[PDB]
């Protein structure tokens, strides 16, 4: 589950904190929130690998295009990159990403689908967990949010796509990008779902599992005399 | 068409000097005086900004150029030459290390990269060696603080402190009675901007010097908030007003 | 659900507001009217990705040609979409409507079906919707209408096929290319369902 | 996906 | 010294010698001319009859691109040829692409930059001919002429070759005289006239007179041969002129 | 048929108080033929360990890759590379194959020199990053491993505690796993000194 | 003289050199004429031996059932021009099923000789070539020069001594152009033609080369007892 | 999908007499079951008293025939017009046809 | 001495072939000026048409290279319509790619990065043209940006290029440092086209017809060139005061 | 065209020499000696860095003695540029074997590959030679420690003790005199030291002007290490052998 | 693999 919500100075981006491999959680707390530039962060859904990748690559052509022009980049520079070569690669590069970030032009929100198509909003949703989340945005969101307003709302979004949807799931990641203010990352920004108390420690007495053979490895280099 | 300049431009002569090489040193010679100064906690990177016209505004033109957050370079002999070196070495900061690692390249490294680039424009087909020595100043986490020197012929050496250009002879017997292995930031910058003074003919002042340092990390400067190991870069660009603030006390 | 119209003061471009994956409504405020140059829009309809890739290069390629030759003629905006769509049919699902307004030739509407062929027509419409329409639009189409008379004219015509058709909905966008300028309407569902 |  | 031996060396002048000898090459090269009509472009050619072996009306200089555009020029004949090959290949490009045929003034660029690239590299030689083209589009008539350089200009009356100067002259009196403007028949005769005036500075050998024209009014804003009648009636008013 | 079954095997690693310990089994087959039971599944450079499942070829190929890259690294960088840094390579090398990828489960474990801090990371096929605090599991008997890791693990184990969890997670995880098993091997990673533990376990 | 060494460096007075030095190639060359009617178009070589042992070198080259040429200078290159035609009128044929027109095979000839004159590396055509021709506008004669300029003529020659057949063409002209329907006559035309261009040595057997093309009459060569006729 | 291949139908006949030879072939062209041409000839002179004709594909039988029409012109510039003997025309068109091993003319050829 | 030939240093660090281009710059002998007033960049060229049979409306050496900016070339036209055609591309190129117009600057920089090359690689020439690039940037606001064929660009207040540009850059230098800000304290671009022509004339003490000039000038959002009629009412205007 | 320009650089002077190769050896003559000495238990590698200065950070630099391998270094003696350009290709040359045969490349082989580049150089591309000498200071398993050296022209030659770059001349002599086969590294050290402080231009033979490596048997039992020595480290064995 |  992520999502981006438009309020009067700026973007919030947010998302969940869970990875799967079939029906298997392979990942309880992983980092969906990318940073593009200083000021443009995207959320990525669809294959892992590919959101980190295609963020990472377009992330470093703006650091050189923003170093070359002697100017900040701008979102819709990072858009038209991202579209560009998911376009070229005709959806086998699974990148759904929501990219969201605040320039001299003022503040952004886009949705990018893997095929290369773009769409604009006040309000996005994208992955699995996206109609829960659509859902409470369709009920909550209205014109002239504030801040506080809109980081409640994208949680909000992200909390119904971690407990309806068994795709999303764990902690909520939010980015807030303010007009000429700091970026700022609120890394598990809620904590909704920590694990209870073991019923019985598992520590076993020490001799318990049979050794065949033990060793010396040796990690250091040739040493001298 | 077709670039049938395929063979060396630059070539040993009977006595065993490449030519080329030794000409665009030549060419560096004439160029502005540059120099670098590497204190204990940073490292001071200095030139003069000698504007073509008053009508010209010496802002937009930088000869003092971030290569990574922890990177600067200046050079002297041929601006233009010098301009597309630093987009090759940004890039190169990137595709050969940044994209592999994770991590911006340690200084030695990157000065490496660059040292290739222009050791290919001296034994390539249908080129001219580039007309620049670069400094380059840069921090790493296991090398520290360092300062480097990148010649035409792609030679580049470590320095305490140095020179480049114009008055670089004088300039470097400035240093050596100056430099010792206790200074502070502070104290290295003050010594950039004396050595520095003897170089220039007319004005002196903060809109007609270029000064950066290599010191502590920025967080100001880093542009977000959030994530306790980015601190933000230690390259800085000192402003007008902050080189005019340390003639006083000169 | 698009259309374009040629009436007396020039053209005017009409779309529908809903982007579909399968019966989930991703977007239900599309902008699916596309600007290549000043007067000359296109109606976007078949593949999201593929009509925006095909509209981004033709926008880049009258920018070069007003840069060497000045103002391109629509036919010849029409030409370049058709290039890209004819040469690329194997790897494209794009069905678009060009419309423009030039001083001598004044409205012009071309459409370019899924094959890559040119029509040069005095109204046309396309994607899913607009099979619901061509009966009602047939009967109800007249040369040299007014600006008033041309908007009911799309709004109708729209209105039907929204109605019928699943996957049009949301609201009606229209774009006027006049020797006035370029003026943008919007049309919301309280006004246009009760037609 | 995106598809009138 | 050596500055002239190879081609786009700029000599301490700033000069492109390699492509002021392409020059000498043209200056050496028959009269061509240009005229722009009220409604169109009358071009024509001066062809040296070196031997009564040579077969009238057959050996044809002036070349059509598209079916709107003329083309003539002094000089390496052969050189003109690959220019308009070239100039045939733009203006195909161009109408396969933006579907109208080529503007004279975007055609004129389209020569200008592939002459002006014979200039950039020592690896080819420069063009040896001026090139005197143009015709009808959208915009109304246009008269270009194309050195070896690539620099070309819009022109009311253009003249290259050996009798230039003596053309040039006439072209001038005719700009002075019809400040409105020179209707596409008048425009015909008095480039007869030019020819067989400017045919003094090649009075050795005798010469057979080649016109085309492009006229909204008369061709149909089409490229077309004078030929038959308004041919013979143009070198019979050449003809009385010179008497 | 699919090629992360052939061979068969399993790696695992966990963190503890001041160290790491990776765990791996020995079998190598021809999905139900056992050939080999010396085919270890963890490689070192320097004091970076590396663990791979899946595809034993790939297992071999990725293993001499690494060495090379690893090689390269530390002369002209004038020293070891670290875990974190290690991992961010294999991640590039594996994904720069992404359309025709390496069928392997990688796991990263290792002491960081100059911070000390204890450092796990494993890999999809592809080269996606998941750097999990507590453990990483990979192979045939993944699903098993995340149970064991999942109920036996608590933070901050000693050395010689840690050693007693992992082993018996391995070795109860590989006995319900055909393609897993044959012996297993035990790397317990302190900042200066390394102890390799062969186990006793059922052979079929 | 510093401005020969290669075709891609005009002269001061804008000579390409490279270009002259290859038209001197033709003038050594052994002579041929070329002349027509309205009906008929005739190519006439005077072919050139080593000595009494060798053969005589072969002037006249078949290009398609309609047309070909006679060749003076570099055979090599003739060759080459010839293989060039043959495929262009091949060409022609296969895709247009159309004879090539003898004016646009000369418009061809002339592009391929240009490209020659302009690049580095390169050299000039060191030949000279008389093509002849019957198409849907009747006979027609063309010299081609490796400068490129290709001329559509009644009657030419080239090689060496060439101006004497030259002359005489230019007083019979209006003789031989209304010899139409007699190819026999407009043959001893082109050898009294010849014949002015020859000193010591004249007109045997193996030495004489005719080639004619005309209405009824695809390109055939006579050589031999076949021209033992004419002399 | 798209089929390159198709059925013209017809029949030819070669016999061989002692000091002459003979090639028949209809004069029927069909597709299905439409009729195309009543008179399309399949038999041709190819010069050098070679007479051939590729029958299945009409497209692929016009083709190959073209192919070695062209062959017969080119054998006589590169060999001062020598006549091409029948056992030289049949290892030539066995070069020809091999040359589209993979993918086939769809004819049976008769010279 | 080939070293005079081609782009390779000189004994001295010298590239002749780069110093020759420069020459080739004032072939022409035409004088350019550009000035910034508040929200507009203007820039003026003299117009020389010395043959009676040119069309004067096809002579000119000042290029719409995108809708924001203007280039005027000092220098031969085949080698100015050379780098208008790849300014044009580069600038289309740039939007397509990058999602945003080309900024003057970046233009400026692009083009000496091309020019840098020549004067490296031997078997390019360098172009002999000056290019000044011209607009109204959204971020940088009136821009004047030059590039030379040793690959140097610069950002200017205003500048100066020809033969008797050293007159016309002294003039300028006289006004700024009365005026002590860095552009024309004008509202209207047609009282800051009237101070650049004012200025010039001044300069190279000519006076000038509506025919011997030729104007652009950048606004926010579109650069435009003045038709004659445009400059005649802007001649009207210096002369009644 | 282009010809008017090119230098030829891979063609024969009438008396059978490669001028290029020629030209870039007397550049070679110029450089900072070089020695390599090749004992019964180990190798030596001594080199004179080119007129340093005060202000040089000498504990960070390196432009003499580089690693290729763990078993096999190199000795410089030319352009440093050009240099780096070589030992990046031979660095990757001994980990590609590695990666094929799973066993450390023997010295010649890699010495050999080095050897054929710089051959290529000399016989095609028309580019200049690399102006670099080498001795290549190396262990493996099957001749031990070898010393090699390869100049611009290709060629090389296996050398119990070898000089290159400037005094070579003089440098070889010296060896010859004082060089025995039954040698010891610690006296080899002695000897390669003594030889630089006889043939220098320089005044005196200090620390910093020095770069200093021995490849040692002398490594815990049945393995070699490569030393690579500091400048506090190389200012100890001056005073030990008593040169300063 | 992996795959919100
Ligand atoms: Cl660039
Ligand atoms: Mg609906
Ligand atoms: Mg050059």
């Amino acid at each position: 589950t992520i999502v981006g919500v438009k309020f009067n100075n700026g973007v919030v981006i947010a998302a969940d904190t869970r990875s799967t491999q079939g029906p298997i959680v392979a990942d309880k707390n992983c980092a969906k929130l990318h940073r593009i530039s200083p000021k443009i962060w995207c959320a990525g859904a669809g294959t892992a690998a590919d959101t980190e990748a295609v963020t990472q690559l377009i992330g470093s052509n703006i650091e050189l295009h923003s170093l070359y022009t002697s100017r900040e980049p701008r979102v819709v520079s990072a858009l038209q990159m991202l579209k560009q070569h998911l376009f070229k690669y005709q959806g086998h590069i699974g990148a759904y990403l929501i990219v969201a970030g605040v320039d001299p032009t003022g503040s952004h929100l886009f949705s990018i689908h893997a095929h290369g198509s773009t769409d604009v909003g006040y309000y996005l949703s994208l992955g699995s967990g996206s109609l829960a989340a659509m859902a409470v945005l369709e009920s909550h969101w209205k014109q002239d949010l504030t801040k506080e307003e809109a980081i409640k709302l994208a949680s909000d979004a992200i909390q119904a796509g971690i407990w309806n949807d068994l795709g999303s799931g764990s902690n909520v990641d939010v980015c807030v990008m303010e007009i000429g203010k700091d970026a700022e990352y609120l890394r598990n920004y809620l904590t909704p779902n920590v694990r209870e108390e073991k019923q019985k420690s598992y520590k076993f007495p020490r001799g318990t599992t049979a050794v065949l053979k033990e060793s010396i490895v040796n990690i250091c280099d040739i040493q001298e005399e | 068409m077709t670039d049938r300049y395929s063979f060396s431009l630059t070539t040993f002569s009977p006595s065993g000097k490449l030519g080329q090489i030794d000409y665009a040193l030549t060419a560096v010679k004439q160029g502005v005086t540059s120099l670098g100064i590497k204190a204990t906690n940073g490292v001071v990177i200095a030139t003069e900004k000698k504007s073509s016209s008053p009508l010209a505004m010496s802002e937009t033109l930088s000869k003092v150029s971030l290569l990574t957050p922890d990177i600067g370079a200046v050079y002297s002999g041929m601006g233009p030459d010098y301009r597309v070196l630093v987009d090759k070495s940004r890039k190169v900061a990137h595709t050969s290390y940044k994209r592999i690692y994770g991590e911006y390249p340690p200084t030695k490294l990157l000065v490496s990269e660059v040292a290739k680039i222009m050791q290919e424009a001296t034994q390539s087909g249908g080129v001219r060696p580039f007309g620049v020595s670069l400094l380059i100043a840069g921090h790493d986490e296991f090398n520290g603080f360092s300062l480097y020197q990148v010649d035409p012929s792609g030679s580049y050496f470590p320095w305490k402190a140095t020179a480049i250009g114009k008055g670089s002879v004088a300039a470097k017997t400035f240093l050596e009675k100056r430099w010792n292995d206790e200074l502070e930031l502070e104290d290295a910058i003050h010594i950039a901007l004396l050595t520095l003074k003897e170089s220039v003919e007319g004005e002196f002042n903060g809109d007609t010097i270029e000064l950066a340092i290599i010191g502590d990390e920025n967080p100001d400067l880093l542009g977000y908030t959030g994530i306790p190991t980015d601190k933000g870069p230690r390259f800085r660009k000192l402003t007008s007003q902050e080189i005019n603030d340390r003639l006083e006390a000169l | 659900s698009i259309m374009a119209v040629t009436f007396k003061d020039g053209v005017i471009l009409g779309a529908d507001s809903r982007t579909t994956t399968g019966a989930y409504i991703a977007n239900r405020v599309t902008d699916k009217l596309t600007r290549v140059h000043d007067k000359i829009w296109c109606c976007r309809s078949g593949s999201a990705a593929d009509t925006q890739a095909i509209a981004d290069i033709v926008q880049y390629h009258l920018e070069l040609y007003t840069s060497q030759y000045g103002t391109p003629s629509t036919e010849t905006a029409a030409s370049v979409f058709k290039e890209l769509c004819y040469e690329n049919k194997d790897n494209l699902t794009a069905g678009i409507i060009v419309a423009g307004y030039d001083d001598k030739n004044k409205g012009e509407v071309y459409t370019i079906p899924l094959g890559g062929s040119v029509h040069k027509l005095p109204y046309a419409i396309a994607g899913s919707g607009s099979t619901f329409i061509y009966g009602y639009c047939d009967k109800n189409f007249r040369e040299n209408m007014s600006k008033e008379e041309t908007v009911d004219f799309i709004k109708h015509s729209l209105s039907q096929a929204i109605k019928w058709d699943g996957s049009s909905g949301g609201v009606i966008r229209m774009v006027v290319l006049t020797a006035a300028g370029v003026e943008r309407l919007i049309f919301y569902p309280d006004e246009y369902e009760q037609l | 996906x995106a598809y009138x | 010294t050596g500055y002239d031996l190879s081609n786009s060396v700029f000599s301490p002048d700033g000069r492109n010698f390699q492509v002021e000898y392409a020059v000498k090459a043209v200056e050496n090269g028959t009269t061509s001319i240009g005229i722009k009509c009220n409604d169109g472009v009358v071009f024509a050619v001066e062809k040296l009859i070196t031997s009564k072996l040579l077969v009238p009306q057959k050996n044809v200089k002036i070349q059509v691109v598209d079916r709107h555009i003329g083309c003539v020029y002094s000089g390496l004949i052969p050189d003109g040829r690959h220019l308009v090959n070239r100039g045939r290949e733009e203006a195909a490009s161009f109408k396969k692409l933006y579907k109208t045929p080529i503007p004279i003034p975007a055609f004129a660029d389209r020569l200008g930059q592939y002459v002006q690239a014979h200039t950039l590299y020592n690896s080819v030689r420069p063009f040896g001919v001026s090139t005197i083209f143009g015709g009808v589009d959208k915009n109304g008539a246009h008269l270009y002429m194309l050195e070896p350089s690539g620099s070309y200009w819009g022109y009311k009356g253009a003249a290259t070759g050996k009798g230039r100067q003596s053309a040039k002259a006439e072209l001038e009196k005719l700009v002075d005289h019809h400040p409105e403007g020179l209707s596409a028949r008048e425009a015909v005769k008095q480039a007869a006239k030019i020819i067989y005036l400017a045919h003094e500075d090649n009075k050795e050998k005798d010469f057979e007179l080649e016109i085309s024209w492009c006229s909204l009014s008369e061709t149909n804003g089409l490229h077309k041969f004078v030929k038959g009648d308004l041919l013979q009636e143009a070198i019979d008013f050449a003809q009385k002129e010179i008497n | 048929s699919d090629p992360s079954s052939i061979n068969g095997g399993i790696v695992v690693a966990m963190t503890g108080k001041d160290c790491v310990a990776i765990a791996c089994d020995l079998r190598l087959g021809s999905q139900s033929l056992g050939v080999s039971n010396k085919f270890e599944k963890i490689f070192h450079y320097g004091h970076v360990f590396l663990g791979i499942t899946g595809l034993a070829t790939d297992v071999t190929t990725l293993n001499e890759m690494f060495r090379y890259k690893t090689n390269l690294y530390k002369l002209k960088e004038e020293r070891a590379i670290e875990p974190e840094t290690f991992t961010q390579l294999v991640s590039s090398s594996l994904y720069e194959r992404r359309f025709g990828p390496y069928f392997v489960g990688p796991v990263v474990a290792g002491i960081n020199s100059k911070s000390g801090k204890p450092f796990i990371a494993g890999f999809d096929l592809i080269g996606c990053i998941d750097e999990a605090k507590d453990f990483i599991v990979s192979g045939t008997a993944s699903d098993q491993l995340f149970g064991m890791c999942e109920s036996l693990y608590e933070p901050n184990l000693e050395p010689e505690d840690l050693f007693e969890t992992i082993s018996q997670a391995l070795l109860n995880a590989a006995d319900r796993d055909a393609l897993s098993g044959w012996g297993a091997v035990v790397y317990i990673i302190k900042k200066d000194e390394v102890v390799k533990r062969y186990l006793k376990m059922r052979q079929d | 003289n510093n401005y020969d060494g290669d075709t891609v460096t005009f002269s001061p007075t804008g000579r390409l050199f490279q270009v002259e030095y290859a038209l001197e190639a033709i003038k050594q060359g052994s002579v041929t004429v070329g002349l027509r009617s309205n009906t008929h178009a005739v190519l006439v070589a005077l072919k050139r031996n080593a000595d009494e042992l060798s053969s005589y070198q072969k002037k006249i080259i078949k290009c398609d059932e309609h047309m070909g040429l006679s060749l003076a200078g570099l055979a090599p290159d003739a060759r080459v021009l010839s293989n060039y035609l043959r495929q262009q009128c091949n060409y022609s044929s296969l895709v247009f099923n159309r004879k090539l027109a003898v004016e646009r095979a000369g418009h061809l000839l002339c592009d391929k000789a240009q490209k020659n004159t302009q690049s580095y590396g390169g050299r000039p055509y060191g030949v000279g070539l008389l093509i002849i021709g019957y198409d849907k506008s009747g006979a027609h004669l063309l010299e081609f020069q490796p400068s490129g300029n290709v001329t559509e003529l009644y009657g030419t020659a080239i090689g060496a001594r060439s101006q004497g057949a030259k002359t005489y063409l230019e007083r019979t002209l209006d003789t031989f152009i209304k010899i139409d329907g007699n190819p026999d006559e407009l043959i001893k035309a082109g050898v009294e033609a010849i014949s002015q261009s020859l000193r010591d040595e004249s007109l045997t057997v193996d030495n004489l080369s005719i080639a004619i093309v005309g209405k009824d009459t695809p390109f055939t060569i006579y050589d031999g007892e076949a021209v033992a006729k004419y002399i | 999908q798209f089929n390159p291949y198709g059925d013209n139908g017809g029949t030819i006949l070669g016999i061989a007499g002692e000091d002459f030879a003979v090639l028949a072939g209809d004069t029927r062209n069909i597709t299905d079951y439409s009729i195309n041409s009543r008179y399309e000839p399949k038999v041709f002179d190819c010069g050098d008293n070679i007479v051939m004709s590729a029958n299945g594909f009409a497209a692929d039988g016009d083709a190959l025939v073209k192919r070695f029409k062209n062959s017969v012109k080119w054998y006589h510039f590169d060999h001062n017009d020598k006549k091409l003997s029948i056992n030289s025309a049949a290892r030539n068109i066995q070069h020809l046809l091999y040359g589209k091993r993979f993918f086939p003319y769809y004819v049976h050829t008769i010279i | 001495g080939y070293d005079r030939h081609i782009t390779i240093f000189s004994p001295e660090g010298r590239l002749y072939q780069v110093e020759y281009a420069f020459k080739a710059t004032n072939q022409t002998n035409i004088n350019s000026l550009a000035v910034r007033g508040k929200d507009c960049t203007v820039v003026i060229s003299q117009k020389k048409v010395p043959d009676k049979l040119l069309d004067p409306t096809t002579v000119s050496y000042i290029f719409c290279i995108s809708r924001t900016i203007g280039m005027v070339v000092n220098g031969p036209i085949p080698d100015a319509r050379n780098a208008a055609l790849r300014a044009k591309a580069e600038a289309a190129e740039f939007r397509y790619k990058y999602g945003y117009d080309m900024p003057c600057d970046v233009l400026a920089k692009r083009m000496a990065n091309l020019s840098q090359i020549y004067t490296q690689r031997a078997y390019m020439r360098p172009l002999g043209v000056i290019l000044t690039f011209v607009s109204v940037d959204e971020e940088l606001g009136p821009s004047i940006y030059k590039t030379d064929p040793a690959g140097y660009y610069v950002g200017y207040k205003a500048t100066a290029t020809g033969p008797k540009q050293q007159e016309i850059t002294t003039n300028l230098e006289n006004h700024f440092k009365k005026s002590k800000i860095d552009h024309i304290n004008e509202e209207s671009w047609e009282k800051v086209v009237e101070f650049a022509i004012t200025h010039m004339i001044d300069a190279l003490g000519t006076e000038f017809s509506k025919n011997d000039l030729e104007v652009g000038v950048a606004t926010k959002d579109k650069f435009f060139t003045l038709s004659a009629e445009n400059i005649e009412e802007r001649l009207v205007a210096i002369a009644e005061q | 065209g282009s010809r008017r320009y090119d230098s030829r650089t891979t063609i024969f002077s009438p008396e059978g020499r490669l001028y290029q190769v020629e030209y870039a050896l007397e550049s070679i003559s110029h450089a900072g000696t070089a020695i390599g000495i090749m004992a019964s238990d180990g190798i030596v590698l001594a080199a004179e860095r080119k007129v340093t200065s005060t202000l040089l950070e000498q504990d960070t630099s390196t432009e003499k003695l580089y690693k290729l391998n763990d078993k096999i270094a190199v000795a410089v003696a030319g352009l440093t540029a050009d240099a780096e350009i070589l030992i990046n290709t031979a660095r990757i040359h001994a980990q590609n074997y590695l990666k094929t045969y799973n066993e450390d490349i023997p010295v010649e082989i890699l010495v050999r590959r080095l050897s054929d580049i710089k051959q290529g150089y000399t016989q095609h591309g028309g580019l200049r030679p690399f102006g670099v000498s080498f001795i290549y200071a190396g262990y493996d398993d099957r001749y031990g420690y070898q010393l090699y050296t390869s100049n611009p022209s290709g060629n090389y030659t296996g050398w119990k003790a070898i000089s290159v770059g400037a005094n070579t001349s003089a440098a070889q002599t010296l060896l010859q005199m004082d060089y025995k086969d039954d040698m010891k590294v610690d006296d080899a050290i002695e000897l390669a030291l003594k030889t630089l402080s006889k043939t220098t231009d320089s005044s005196a033979l200090t620390y910093d002007r020095l770069e200093f490596a021995t490849i040692r048997k002398g490594a815990n039992d049945g393995e070699v290490y490569q030393k690579i020595f500091k400048p506090q480290e190389i200012k100890d064995i001056l005073v030990k052998t008593g040169i300063t």
